[PDB]
C-alpha cells in the first residue's frame, strides 16, 4: 500500500513552496549522488473540467507544468510534476521522490521533511480560512 | 453630515430634473417618464434608480426604511442605507409604520402603509412588455396606442402551455384603468397591496432611465382571465418563527439532507408577530 | 427556533477588507504607484480614459489601481466620479488638423502630405514574450532624425478634392448629449458617436469583425490613422475670447469603407470615424467600423447582421450598464425564486405525483 | 434690483417639492409653501416657490402679460436661468392669472401620445382657493370623492370639466393663492356639481 | 488582402524602439515589475489568463507588462507563447466539490448549508474614487473567525435532490479541442464552453446583457458562485497512479434558468455553466448566460436574439482573430486602393458625364 | 497688452508644466499681494469633436479642467483655465495673468518668464519630434501576389 | 535560443510530428501528407505552413534566405528572417548561392538550386481541386483512383473562356509521373524549374495542415494537352534596374496616380546582374 504514501508525499512536495522546500532541503544537509535522466522541462498540462461540475468533460485551458526525473546510484527513479515553471523546484521534488523510496530516508524524511511541510501548508490554509470566514453572512442561530 | 458631497450626493440640477420627472409620472399614473439618470456609486442594476428617486425626494426630517427581499439586513439594503446616512444623515428605521420614505427591492411591506408614506421601488425593467418585445422603439408606440393585447396573448399562451399563468413576480398590472405598468420584481402575492393604497408609489429604473408612479387611492388590477383569476403565492406551512400564515414566506435550506424552514421575507412584520405572542 | 440575527454590515465590511488586502497583494513588494501605471500601463489608462469619459490620465491610473487592474471596474469608477464634478465649460470643437503627430499612417496613399510616420506602435512586432522584462532593464537609446514636422492635412481632404469622397461639413446642428438625456432611438450620428466612444472595446471590436462577414475579401482601408496632441481651448465668459487650456493625446481613425452611389449624386467613398483618448488605435478603428455600420439608416441600407442594428448595438455597448446588470445576479433573489419554486412545485404536483 | 430666492435653496426647494408632490398625487388638497416669505409680485408665494423649485435652463417659462413684469423676468432668468419665451406654446411652465384666455390655454403644449410628459404645466394664480363654483373631484389620489370651490376662469373650468385633450394628453393645473397651493393633474375627473 | 511592401526596416525598428521606450515610460519612476503586476493588478491577470489560455500568473503579468497594460495585446502574447510549450499531460477532470472556497454565494435562497461567504468582492462598495491611493498606505488588518470550512454542497445538488432540476450526468463523451482542430458549427457543448472561456470578456458581457434585456431571455438565477483553489491531478505514464501537481484558483458559476415542460418528464429548471481562472466572476457569469443561450438547439427553442446565434457568438468572440483582422486594414494597401479608385471613377463617369 | 498677447501668455502658462512654472516663478521672487476672487476649482470641460475632423459636432467625452481667478490691489482681474486638477497651478497661472495685464510686470515677465517657458516647450517638442521622425517611413508596394 | 522559448519557437512534439510527416511525404512524392499539429497564432499571414516547416528542419548551422515574391526586402520576409534570427540565431544571406535553407512565398529563385539545399514553399491551399470538389471524402480517394482528369477540365475550358491558358499561378503539375500536386502560387515561369531539381523542395500548408515534398531529381511535368503544350510566354520587357529580361519581372508602384515599373522579382539575381 506504498502507493498512497508515495502519492501523499509527492503532493506535499508539489504543493510546497520552492522557497520553503529549498530551505528545508538545504537545512537537512542530505544529498545522494543522482543523475537527471530527464532534464527539468516546463510545458503545458491541459485543464479538464466538467459541465455543471459533474457532467460531461470539456477543456478549460492549459496551465504550466514542470516535470523532472532523477535516478539515484542504486537505480531508484524519482519523478516530479509541479504547476508552474520552476525547474529547480521540480528537480528537488524529483530528488525527494527518489530518496523517499529508499528505506534509509523514508521515515527520516517523513518526520523531518514531508510532515513539517504539510503542517506549514495546513497552518497557512487554516489562517486563510479564518480570514475568509470572517466574511460569512449570518442569518439564523439556534437558541435554547 | 455629507463629507464633501452635496446633500443626498446629487447636485441640484439632477434632483430638479428628477423632481420634474416624478411630478410628470404622478400626473400620468403608470406611464414611464424618461429622465437623465446619472451613474451612481452603486453599479447599474443594483438600485441606482431608487437611490436617485430617494435622493430627489428625501428630506432631513424623513425616516428612511431600506429593505431588500423584505429585510433590512440584506447586504444591498445595508449598503444603500449606509450610503444615504453618509450623504444625508437622516433617521433610519426598520419598522414600516414608523418610516416616512420606504425604498424596497422586490417586496411590499406586510404592514399596511399610511397616508404620508412614500414607497420607492427599484425596477430592473420598467417596461412590462420588454420580454415580449425587447425593443423600446416598439413598446413606446404600444404604450402610446394602448395596444396591450400582446400581454393578454402572453398570459393566454402561458395558460395553454402549463394551465397556469407563468409570471409569478413582476406581475403586470393595470393602473388607473389605463396604463399597463410593470410593478417592481415583487411577488404577485404583493400585487393586491398596490390597489387603492393610501401611500404614494414611486418606481425608479436607474439603468433604464425611467420613472413612473402610482398616486394614492389609484386603481391597480393585476391582469388575468375571467376563468383563470389572479391567485397569490401560498405555502402549506406557517412561519417557522412567528407561526404566521399571511406573510410571504421564503425557504432557508438548513442541512444537506433536505430539511427546510419557511420564514417571513418581511422580517419587521415577523418580529412584530413574534413579540406580540405568536400566530 | 432560529431567531433572525444581523450579520449583513459585518459581512460586507469584512468582504471589502479582504478585497483591499487582495488588492495590496504581497506586502514584501513595493505598492505600485499611480504614476507608474500611468507611464507604463499607458494603454490600459487610454482605454479607461476613453470608456470612463474623463480624459485625465492620473484619474484613470488611480481607477486601475483601485480596481485591481479590472478595466471595467476602473471604467465604472471614473464614470461615477464624473457625476461628482461640475461642467465648468464646453471646449471649441477639436481641430485634429493641428495635431502634433506622434504617429500618422495611411493604408490608401503612399505619398500623403506630411509623410508617413509609424511612430510608437506594436505593428510588425513578433508576439514573443520578452522574458528579459522579468528583471530590471532599460529601453534602447532612441534614434534621432530631423526635428521639423511638415504640415499634415487630412487624407480625406485629398479624397474630397478629388471627387472620390464627400467633405464632412458642419451644418451648425447642436450635438446630442446622452449624459444629459436618455438615448431615444433612432439616434443622430452625434449621439451614436458619443455612445460608441463610451462603448466597450471588445464588444465593438467583435462587431467590427462581424461586419466583415457581410462582404467578401474586399475589406475596408484605414484611410488615415493619426495619433498626437490636440490643443483644447474654451471661450470663458469672463473674457469672451478663446483661451488655450491645454492639450490631450488623442487618436483619430478615418476608415475608407467602400463607395456607394446615392440617387441624384455621384458615387463616393463612404467613411467611418473613430476618436479615442491616448493611443487606443484598435479601439478607434473598431469605433470607426461600427460607426460606418450604424450609418445604415442614412445610407438607405438594410441591417444585415447585429452590427448594423442600432438599438441592439447601442443599448448594450455601454460597459457600465452591461457589467452592472450582469453582476446584479449576485444580489439575493430568493423572493423571486420562491415565486418560481411555488409555481414549479404546483406544476410538478399536477403533471405527475 | 432682483427679487431674492429661497433662504435655504436646497432645503426650501426640497420642502416645496414635497408639498407640491402631496398636492399633485392627491388632487384637491390645499398645501402651504411657507419657505419663501415674499413672492415675486405680481407672482405670489406659491407660484414663486414652484418656479424656484422646478424651473431651470431646461424648462422654458411663459409669463402672462399681467404677470410679465420686468424685475420678475430679471430675477427669474438670474436665479433659475430658465429661458423666457414669448408664446404659450413654447413653454414648459406657463404662468397666468384669472385673465387667462381660451386661445392662450389651447396654445399650450399638451404633450404627445408617445411623450405625454413633454407638455406644459399651467401655474394659475386664482383670487381664492374657496368661494367659487362647488367642484366634485374623483380619480387617482382621491379615496372616494373630494369637494373644492376655487375661483377658476370659465375657460379653465371648461378644460377641467370636459378635458378636450384625451389622456395621457392634457395640462396639469396648479392653482396658487398667496402661500397656498392646489393641484389638479390631467387624470382628475372634475364635475361642477 | 496581401500587398507585398518593401523598404521599412529602419523605420520599423525605430518605431519598435519608440514603442518600447514609451512602454518603459519616464525612467525616473521605477520599472513596473511582473510580481507587482500579478499581485496588485490581479483581476487583469485573471482576464488575461482566462482568455489567453495559460493559467500562469507570472506569464500573464509579463504579457501585460510587455503590452503596456493592453489586455488584447497581452492575450495575443500569451496565446502565441502557448505554441512553444509541450503538452506534458492532461489533468483529471476538475472536482469543484473539493474546491477550497475563498468565496461562495447563492442568490436563489436566503441562506444555504455552508453560508453566504462573501469573501473578497467589490460588491456593495460605494464606487467613490479613493485618492489616498495616489500615495502609499497600509492594507487593512483582516478580522478572523472560525478557521473551518463547513460542508458547502453545490446548490444544484440541492435542487436536483428535490427533483426541481437535473443532475449533469457524465456520458463519457470525449471533449472537443479547438486548440487542435478548428471549430465546425454547430459544435458540441464542450467546444462551445471551451470557446466561451477564451472569448473576449467585454463582448460576452454585452451578449449576456442583451439576453437579460430580452434578446433571447433565459430567466437566469445565480444558482451558485464559487471561487477557490482546486487541486489538479494527472496520471503519468512513468507511474500508474494519480499524482497531485498543485492547485489553481478558479471561479465557477452555475446559473438556474427558466424551467421547461418536457413531454414525458416533470417540469424542471435549466442551467448554464461558467468556469474561469482567478476570481474574475463576471466573465464566468457571462459565460454561463451565453452557454444557456447557445443551448437553444439542445432544448429545441428557435433563436430570437443574437446571443442565441452560435456562429455569430462564437466566430467573433476570439480576441486574436478580430485584432488581427483590424490590424490588417492598417497595412499598406496602396495597390488595392488604386484598383478601387479606378472602379469608382468608372462608375462616376458612367452615372455622371 | 492686446488680446493676442494675453492669449499667447495664457496659453504658454497653461502648457507650462506645473513644476517648471512654480520653480521659475519662485526664482523670479517678484511676489505681490492679490485677492483670490475665485478659489481654484476643479471640474470638467465637455470635449466637442467633429465628425471626420471637419463635420458636425459630437461630444468626445470630458476632460478635467481646473479654473482660478485672481484680483490685484489695483483691481486687475486675472484668470486661468488649465487641463488637470492642480489647483495651485491654476491659481498661479491666474496670478501671472493678472500681473502681466499691468505694465509694471508685463514687459519684465514677457522677456524673462513667458519667453523661457515657451522656449522650453518648443525645445521639448523639437526633441520629441526628432526622435519620432527617426521612425518616418516610405513603403513601396508590389502588384499581384 | 530565445529566452523562454524552444529552439525554432516550436515545441519538440510539433517538430517531431512535422518531421515524420516530411519523411512520409518524401517517401510519397507529391502526396499531401496530413499532420495533426495544434493551432498557432502568428501576426503575418505567411507562416502557417512555411514557418512550421522551417522551424522543423532549420538547424544552428543553416544559412537562411527568406523570400517574398522573390524579394528579400519585403516587410514580411524581413520580419520572418528576423524572427528566425531571434529564435534560432542562424545566419542569413541575400544570395541563393550561399543559402542552405530558402524559405520562399510563391517564387523559386532565378539562380539554379544546387545540392545540399532545401527550399520551403508556403501553400495557402494544398489540393488544387478544392475549387471543384467541396467534400474532401472523394478528394482523398480519387488520388488513389488516379482520377486526375477532373482538374484537366479547368485547363480545357480556360482557352474557351479566354482564348489562352491564363492559369499563370498555381498551375497544377504531375510529380513522379503519379501524384498531381499544386505548388504555391508560383508563376508559370518557375514551373519548369521544378523538373528534376538538384535540391529538396518542401511544400507546407498551415490552414489545411498538409505537407508534400519533391525529392531531388524528381520528374514533375506541367499538366496540359499535346495539342496545347505547356508553354511560358516569353517576356518582351526589360528590368528598369539591370535591364536583363531573362528573369520573371514583378511590378513596383512608385506613385499614387498609378505610375509603376517592372523590376526583377528575384532581387538577388537582379543585384547579381546589376553588379556585372
Ligand atoms: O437599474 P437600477 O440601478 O435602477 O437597478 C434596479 C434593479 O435592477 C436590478 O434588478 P433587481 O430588481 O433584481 O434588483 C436590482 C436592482 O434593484
Ligand atoms: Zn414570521
Ligand atoms: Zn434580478
Ligand atoms: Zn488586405
Ligand atoms: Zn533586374
Amino acid at each position: 500500500a506504498d502507493t498512497a504514501t508515495r502519492q501523499h508525499w509527492m503532493s506535499v512536495l508539489a504543493h510546497s513552496q520552492p522557497a520553503e522546500l529549498a530551505a528545508r532541503l538545504n537545512a537537512l544537509n542530505i544529498t545522494a549522488d543522482y543523475e537527471v535522466i530527464r532534464a527539468a522541462e516546463t510545458g503545458l498540462v491541459q485543464i479538464q473540467a466538467r459541465m455543471g461540475g459533474t457532467g460531461e468533460r470539456f477543456f478549460a485551458g492549459d496551465a504550466t507544468l514542470t516535470r523532472a526525473a532523477v535516478r539515484l546510484t542504486d537505480g531508484t527513479l524519482g519523478y516530479s510534476w509541479v504547476l508552474g515553471r520552476d525547474k529547480q523546484h521540480a528537480e528537488r521534488c524529483a530528488l525527494i521522490d527518489a530518496l523517499m523510496q529508499q528505506s534509509r530516508h523514508f521515515q527520516n524524511l517523513s518526520e523531518t521533511l514531508i510532515a513539517p511541510l504539510d503542517a506549514d501548508r495546513m497552518a497557512r490554509i487554516a489562517a486563510r480560512q479564518a480570514e475568509v470566514n470572517a466574511s460569512r453572512v449570518d442569518f439564523f442561530t439556534m437558541v435554547r | 453630515n455629507l463629507s464633501g458631497y452635496n446633500f443626498a450626493y446629487l447636485d441640484e440640477q439632477t434632483k430638479r430634473m428628477i423632481r420634474r420627472a416624478i411630478l410628470k409620472a404622478v400626473a400620468i399614473p403608470g406611464y414611464q417618464v424618461p429622465f437623465g439618470g446619472r451613474e451612481m456609486p452603486m453599479p447599474y442594476g443594483w438600485g441606482t434608480g431608487g437611490i436617485q428617486l430617494t435622493a430627489s425626494v428625501i428630506g432631513e426630517s424623513d425616516v428612511l426604511k431600506v429593505i431588500d427581499q423584505g429585510a433590512d439586513d440584506t447586504t444591498n439594503a445595508v449598503s444603500i442605507r449606509n450610503f444615504f446616512k453618509r450623504v444625508t444623515g437622516v433617521n433610519t428605521t426598520e419598522r414600516t409604520d414608523d418610516a416616512t420614505l420606504i425604498q424596497t427591492r422586490h417586496r411590499i411591506p406586510e404592514t399596511p402603509l399610511t397616508e404620508d408614506q412614500i414607497i420607492i421601488f427599484q425596477v430592473p425593467i420598467p417596461e412590462p412588455l420588454r420580454f415580449i418585445e425587447p425593443r423600446e422603439t416598439e413598446t413606446r408606440t404600444m404604450h402610446a396606442l394602448e395596444e396591450y393585447g400582446v400581454m393578454q396573448v402572453k398570459l393566454y399562451e402561458d395558460i395553454a402551455r402549463f394551465g397556469h399563468i407563468a409570471t409569478t413576480y413582476a406581475y403586470p398590472v393595470k393602473v388607473n384603468g389605463r396604463y399597463v405598468m410593470d410593478p417592481s420584481p415583487i411577488p404577485k402575492f404583493d400585487n393586491p397591496k398596490m390597489d387603492m393604497m393610501p401611500a404614494l408609489q414611486l418606481f425608479g429604473a436607474g439603468r433604464e432611465k425611467r420613472i413612473y408612479a402610482v398616486p394614492p387611492f389609484t386603481r391597480v388590477e393585476s391582469l388575468d382571465f375571467d376563468d383563470h383569476p389572479f391567485t397569490v403565492q401560498q405555502w402549506d406551512e406557517p412561519c417557522a418563527i412567528c407561526g404566521s400564515t399571511h406573510s410571504y414566506l421564503d425557504e432557508v435550506v438548513l442541512d444537506d439532507a433536505g430539511n427546510r424552514m419557511f420564514v417571513c421575507s418581511d422580517t419587521d412584520y415577523c418580529r412584530q408577530q413574534s413579540e406580540a405572542k405568536n400566530q | 427556533m432560529y431567531v433572525a440575527v444581523k450579520g449583513g454590515e459585518k459581512a460586507i465590511d469584512a468582504a471589502h477588507a479582504l478585497q483591499e488586502s487582495r488588492r495590496r497583494g504581497d506586502t514584501d513588494l513595493p505598492e505600485l504607484s499611480v504614476a507608474q501605471i500611468e507611464q507604463q500601463l499607458n494603454l490600459a489608462v487610454d482605454r479607461v480614459m476613453t470608456e470612463g469619459g474623463i480624459a485625465d490620465r492620473e484619474l484613470a491610473a488611480l481607477a486601475l489601481k483601485q480596481a485591481s487592474g479590472d478595466n471595467v471596474e476602473a471604467i465604472f469608477l471614473l464614470r461615477a466620479y464624473r457625476t461628482t464634478l461640475a461642467k465648468l465649460a464646453v471646449s471649441e470643437p477639436l481641430d485634429t488638423t493641428g495635431m502634433r503627430l506622434e504617429r500618422r499612417i495611411s493604408a490608401v496613399y503612399k505619398d500623403i502630405p506630411g509623410g508617413q510616420l509609424l511612430g510608437p506602435t506594436y505593428d510588425y512586432t513578433h508576439r514573443l514574450l520578452d522574458f528579459t522584462l522579468l528583471a530590471n532593464g532599460e529601453a534602447p537609446t532612441l534614434t534621432t532624425a530631423d526635428s521639423e514636422q511638415q504640415p499634415s492635412p487630412h487624407v480625406f481632404s485629398l479624397l474630397a478634392r478629388q471627387g472620390l469622397a464627400k467633405f464632412e461639413e458642419d451644418s451648425g446642428a447642436q450635438p446630442d448629449d446622452i449624459t444629459r438625456t436618455p438615448p431615444v432611438y433612432p439616434c443622430s450620428r452625434s449621439s451614436r458617436l458619443q455612445q460608441l466612444m463610451r462603448g466597450d472595446e471588445g464588444y465593438l471590436l467583435a462587431l467590427a469583425y462581424s461586419t466583415q462577414r457581410g462582404y467578401g475579401r474586399n475589406h475596408p482601408f484605414a484611410g488615415e490613422i493619426r495619433s498626437g496632441y490636440i490643443d483644447v481651448s474654451i471661450v470663458p465668459e469672463e473674457l469672451g475670447f478663446a483661451v488655450n487650456v491645454g492639450e490631450l493625446l488623442m487618436t483619430e481613425c478615418e476608415m475608407v469603407n467602400g463607395f456607394i452611389d446615392p440617387p441624384d449624386e455621384p458615387p463616393h467613398f463612404t467613411r467611418g470615424y473613430g476618436l479615442v483618448f491616448g493611443m487606443s488605435e484598435r479601439k478607434a478603428m473598431a469605433m470607426a467600423l461600427v460607426d460606418r455600420a450604424l450609418q445604415a439608416p442614412e445610407y438607405g441600407e438594410h441591417a444585415t447582421g447585429p452590427a448594423q442594428d442600432e438599438e441592439f448595438v447601442l443599448a448594450h455597448a455601454d460597459n457600465v450598464e452591461a457589467a452592472g446588470f450582469v453582476s446584479h445576479l449576485k444580489l439575493p433573489h430568493y423572493v423571486d425564486f420562491q415565486a418560481e419554486l411555488e409555481l414549479l412545485k404546483r406544476l410538478q404536483q399536477e403533471k405527475n405525483h | 434690483t432682483l427679487e431674492t430666492a429661497f433662504m435655504l435653496p436646497v432645503q426650501d426647494a426640497q420642502h416645496s417639492f414635497r408639498r407640491l408632490l402631496k398636492a399633485m398625487s392627491e388632487p384637491g388638497v390645499i398645501v402651504a409653501l411657507h419657505q419663501l416669505k415674499r413672492g415675486w409680485q405680481p407672482l405670489n408665494i406659491a407660484t414663486t416657490s414652484v418656479l424656484l423649485t422646478l424651473a431651470d435652463n431646461d424648462t422654458p417659462v411663459w409669463l402672462s402679460t399681467p404677470l410679465n413684469n420686468d424685475i420678475v423676468n430679471q430675477s427669474l432668468r438670474f436665479h433659475t436661468n430658465a429661458p423666457l419665451v414669448s408664446q404659450p406654446e413654447q413653454a414648459t411652465f406657463a404662468v397666468t392669472d384669472e385673465a387667462i384666455s381660451s386661445e392662450q390655454l389651447n396654445a399650450l403644449s399638451t404633450g404627445t401620445a408617445v411623450a405625454p410628459e413633454a407638455g406644459a404645466t399651467l401655474i394659475l394664480q386664482v383670487a381664492s382657493l374657496s368661494g367659487g363654483r362647488m367642484l366634485r373631484l374623483t380619480g387617482a389620489g382621491i379615496a372616494e370623492e373630494r369637494m373644492i370651490a376655487p375661483q377658476l376662469p370659465e375657460c379653465i373650468l371648461h378644460e377641467l370639466t370636459e378635458r378636450p385633450h384625451p389622456f395621457p394628453l392634457g395640462i396639469d393645473l396648479i392653482l396658487t393663492c398667496g402661500e397656498r397651493l392646489l393641484a389638479i393633474p390631467r387624470t382628475t375627473h372634475v364635475e361642477v356639481c
